[PDB]
DNA sequence: AACGGCGCCCGAACAGGGACTG
DNA sequence: CAGTCCCTGTTCGGGCGCCG
């Protein structure tokens, strides 16, 4: 009794054409049960070798939870029709959702198979159930209902969800809602007993309308950021200071009043590097400005809503990770750092994709975007392992770098 | 007016703004034209073709070869062209099935479907688009143009069609059998249970007769009721397989085409036949673009593809997957890059085997080139079995825990222990992590000319010791190489190396134990010899220690 | 002389970053 | 500041094996 919206791909561009991945037996088992349940119910239908689209589905589990939940891997789909949840029916972002004390995020994308797909766009929504050592053929579906995963999704439903949360909002005007994919992110200054009241409520109002018992909490008021230090040591070594020149000169792409002039000084001639050099007057004086510099917030750095973020991330060591968040180089919105993240002192991989997910959440509540992440890792290492500790709903863009460490920068 | 076949059609379309093929026959000999005139007449009676006239302007060449092991011919039909206006395909195919990943079974059967691509019809408004015409005579009779009801074999659409069509088929059979596997590869369907013999046949015959009322035939021809099966090229046995005999050319003068086929089988064959190499004999299919060109074997290649006859002597096998026992994954290292495994369930009961040896990268090492197998290995098993085998690596922990936590980019291998077998998989040097007191230091420099290709290389110390040397023909990155090698050259067991060289100091830094360059293979064999060595950088053209000395010497 | 699938080892074409030169 | 170079990486298409 729904009117499906049409969608149309970006002018010039076709579907999404990439190939599934294998997939290990629990996870094929897991996206079996599910699909029969979701054609039963008449959210998926079976198709043939005639739709020469598809995109990749896996099984994750989020944290603290027993039960599958069918990921599609839309990111193609996605940027494939960027001119509809962007230009056409855009959800706006609340700026203080990030100044909130508590941030409770709810998986609402089961509400979506309640609205039908365009029959034109159900063709892009394929994707092909492999086989344990290809017992039998790919197993090809397409949705008939809005799709889990899809950034469509929540602009087709964003009027449909609206006046569902339209009686909460006019009870609760200070709370912030915002919409993300299938998530849903529910911001309140409320103390930790009526936050989570004002949760079970919300959950209430959407059940009068299979993972809505679960709610990550956060506290975008406790997120901190990294700056640059500098040592402070009692003695200096010629090694030390030729670290620290090293560390200020690359720093000086950033903050341009940095001087090593000082500094530098200290190094004349070819000494040995473990010589103490003790620290003339004027290289304590330059020093300790440098470290005021360093205070400071850097000049023409704010967020630009139409240029795309960056995510770099660094493996500093036993269990420490740092990140920047730009949209231009040495133009940082955010810098932060990681330690004891699980995975800690024993896998690289589970830890690089909490990182990722903790930067990627973070994105999403302070700029509503996610960031394509230049990650420090081999594509063959990364695309191995990645799904077994993935536990979001959405996923982020990403790139595969391999920069040794000259300096340390963002962790001496 | 032909009948409808049960089998539901597939919808094929072309691409917009193309229209069908028009392509003129060719010329064959007397030989093929008295083996499609009689294929094309009982075809015709059979519904599998009808006939056309002048309203169809299209025209495409067919051709016809021997079937492999058998008196029958095979018909088909080169839709090169038409292939390219018909509209894409996404393969339902994502892989071949190994038997290595098959279960134990008390009861197998190996069907055939026979007329395979000529039992599933083709789209109703898409018949049109296959005209072709079929002389009785070379030069004599015109003959009468016919046209395709089913799926012509040489069309980029007739496999997935079918693929899909069988799977349709067998879902409601599968869904009353389910105890029953039913392995489909395109026709030929593997069928196991752990029923008695006679049970076994039973429900055998009630899928003959299942398929059959879709027109889908298994004649009593490749019908397989008893061990050895032939199987996707394998000998299937009721607790054992084995790849089909593979025979290796031996011709006393060798050519490339004849090593590409000759390195093709060895890989096929390593797949269960542990320890083969194809190194030194790839490594002759490299620089001559001749396929014609005959290729004396070296002395490396002599020995590798002697060792490799000798292993493929004896008769191997593989055991088939029992899923209440773990998967193990054991991996040797047979030297230049070389990497050998197996995986079993029970010692010495070999699922499979195979090789790694790919070298990616100008510079790396051995606990590297490991990590790549073992990554290998792990996308390999979760295909065959949907799991990681536990691995049992010739690498210490201690080894491995000093890689991958002091090492810059994440990395990571899976559930393993090591085993005591050499050659063992170790790091061959260290660079300390804060500079070595008593250690001469080192400030190292290298400088090219772009136009002249001329450089120089070399170093100044805080002892006062000095080098400049004069490079002809070299570039800016490999006279920082080169001051490198020289500081390590002239220096004690232990020194300290300051340079600016980003491009020298990143390849250090991982430490490689092999390259590609000669240069770089030197500095690594100077590494070893070290005690102790400290890498530290500098920006360059700062005024920074002794590298502003050195800076002046060789520029 | 046809089609589709997977694997390997190969080379040519292309991309991207430090670094030098106009 | 551009435009190159040197170097190293990925992508892809073809060679071969093998299946149907
Ligand atoms: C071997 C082969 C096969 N095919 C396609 C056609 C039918 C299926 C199976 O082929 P087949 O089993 O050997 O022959 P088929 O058509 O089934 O006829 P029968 O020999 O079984 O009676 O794959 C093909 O297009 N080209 C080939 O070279
Ligand atoms: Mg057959
Ligand atoms: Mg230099």
């Amino acid at each position: 009794p729904i009117e499906t919206v049409p969608v149309k791909l970006k002018p010039g561009m076709d579907g999404p054409k990439v190939k599934q991945w294998p997939l290990t037996e629990e996870k094929i088992k897991a996206l079996v049960e599910i699909c029969t349940e979701m054609e039963k119910e008449g959210k998926i239908s079976k198709i043939g070798p005639e739709n020469p689209y598809n995109t990749p589905v896996f099984a994750i589990k989020k944290k603290d939870s027993t039960k599958w939940r069918k990921l599609v891997d839309f990111r193609e789909l996605n940027k494939r029709t960027q001119d509809f949840w962007e230009v056409q029916l855009g959800i706006p972002h609340p700026a203080g959702l990030k100044k909130k004390k508590s941030v409770t995020v709810l998986d609402v994308g089961d509400a979506y198979f309640s609205v039908p797909l365009d029959e034109d766009f159900r063709k892009y929504t394929a994707f092909t159930i492999p086989s344990i050592n290809n017992e039998t053929p790919g197993i090809r579906y397409q949705y008939n209902v809005l799709p889990q995963g899809w950034k469509g999704s929540p602009a087709i439903f964003q009027s449909s969800m609206t006046k569902i949360l339209e009686p909460f909002k006019k009870q609760n005007p200070d709370i912030v809602i915002y919409q993300y994919m299938d998530d849903l992110y529910v911001g309140s200054d409320l103390e930790i007993g009526q936050h989570r009241t004002k949760i079970e409520e919300l959950r209430q109002h959407l059940l009068r309308w299979p993972f809505l018992w679960m709610g990550y909490e956060l506290h975008p008021d406790k997120w901190t950021v990294q700056p640059i230090v500098l040592p402070e040591k009692d003695s200096w070594t010629v090694n030390d200071i030729q670290k620290l020149v090293g560390k200020l000169n690359w720093a000086s792409q950033i903050y341009p009043g940095i001087k090593v002039r000082q500094l530098s000084k200290l190094l004349r001639g070819t000494k040995a590097l473990t010589e103490v050099i003790p620290l003339t007057e004027e290289a304590e004086l330059e020093l300790a400005e440098n470290r005021e510099i360093l205070k400071e917030p850097v000049h023409g750095v704010y967020y630009d809503p139409s240029k795309d973020l960056i995510a770099e991330i660094q493996k500093q060591g036993q269990g420490q990770w740092t990140y920047q968040i730009y949209q231009e180089p040495f133009k940082n919105l955010k810098t932060g750092k990681y330690a004891r993240m699980r995975g800690a002192h024993t896998n690289d991989v589970k830890q690089l994709t909490e990182a990722v997910q903790k930067i990627t959440t973070e994105s999403i509540v302070i700029w509503g975007k996610t960031p394509k992440f230049k990650l420090p890792i081999q594509k063959e290492t990364w695309e191995t392992w990645w799904t077994e500790y993935w536990q979001a709903t959405w996923i982020p863009e990403w790139e595969f770098v391999n920069t040794p460490p000259l300096v340390k920068l963002w962790y001496q | 007016m032909v009948p409808i076949s049960p089998i539901e059609t597939v919808p094929v379309k072309l691409k917009p703004g193309m229209d069908g093929p028009k392509v003129k026959q060719w010329p064959l000999t007397e030989e093929k034209i008295k083996a499609l005139v009689e294929i094309c007449t009982e075809m015709e009676k059979e519904g599998k073709i009808s006939k056309i006239g002048p309203e169809n302007p299209y025209n495409t060449p067919v051709f016809a070869c021997k079937k492999k092991d058998s008196t029958k011919w095979r018909k088909l039909v080169d839709f090169r062209e038409l292939n390219k206006r018909t509209q894409d395909f996404w393969e339902v195919q994502l892989g071949i099935p190994h038997p290595a990943g098959l279960k134990k079974k008390k009861s197998v059967t190996v069907l055939d479907v026979g007329d395979a691509y000529f039992s599933v019809p083709l789209d109703e408004d898409f018949r049109k688009y296959t005209a072709f015409t079929i002389p009785s005579i070379n030069n004599e009779t015109p003959g009468i143009r016919y046209q395709y009801n089913v799926l012509p074999q040489g069309w980029k659409g007739s496999p997935a069609i079918f693929q899909s069509s069988m799977t349709k088929i067998l879902e409601p059979f599968k869904k009353q059998n389910p105890d029953i596997v039913i392995y489909q590869y395109m026709d030929d369907l593997y069928v196991g249970s752990d029923l008695e013999i006679g049970q076994h046949r039973t429900k055998i015959e009630e899928l003959r007769q299942h398929l059959l009322r879709w027109g889908l035939t298994t004649p009593d021809k490749k019908h397989q009721k008893e061990p050895p099966f032939l199987w996707m090229g394998y000998e299937l046995h009721p607790d054992k397989w084995t790849v089909q005999p593979i025979v290796l050319p031996e011709k006393d003068s060798w050519t490339v085409n004849d090593i590409q086929k000759l390195v093709g089988k060895l890989n096929w064959a390593s797949q269960i036949y542990p320890g083969i190499k194809v190194r030194q004999l790839s490594k002759l299919l490299r620089g001559t673009k001749a396929l014609t060109e005959v290729i004396p074997l070296t002395e490396e290649a002599e020995l590798e593809l002697a060792e490799n006859r000798e292993i493929l002597k004896e008769p191997v096998h593989g055991v088939y997957y029992d899923p209440s026992k773990d998967l193990i994954a054991e991996i040797q290292k047979q030297g230049q890059g070389q990497w050998t495994y197996q995986i079993y369930q029970e010692p010495f009961k070999n699922l499979k085997t195979g090789k790694y040896a790919r070298m990616r990268g100008a510079h790396t090492n051995d606990v590297k080139q490991l990590t790549e197998a073992v990554q290998k290995i792990t996308t390999e098993s979760i295909v065959i079995w949907g799991k990681t085998p536990k691995f049992k690596l010739p690498i210490q922990k201690e080894t491995w825990e000093t890689w991958w936590t002091e090492y810059w980019q994440a990395t990571w291998i899976p559930e393993w222990e090591f085993v005591n077998t050499p050659p063992l998989v170790k790091l061959w040097y260290q660079l300390e992590k804060e500079p070595i007191v008593g250690a001469e230091t080192f400030y190292v420099d290298g400088a090219a000319n772009r136009e002249t290709k001329l450089g120089k290389a070399g170093y100044v110390t805080n002892k006062g010791r000095q080098k400049v040397v004069p490079l002809t023909n070299t570039t800016n990155q490999k006279t920082e190489l080169q001051a490198i090698y020289l500081a390590l050259q002239d220096s004690g067991l232990e020194v300290n190396i300051v340079t600016d060289s980003q491009y020298a100091l990143g390849i250090i830094q991982a430490q490689p134990d092999k390259s590609e360059s000669e240069l770089v293979n030197q500095i690594i064999e100077q590494l070893i010899k070290k005690e102790k060595v400290y890498l530290a950088w500098v920006p360059a053209h700062k005024g920074i220690g002794g590298n502003e000395q050195v800076d002046k010497l060789v520029s």
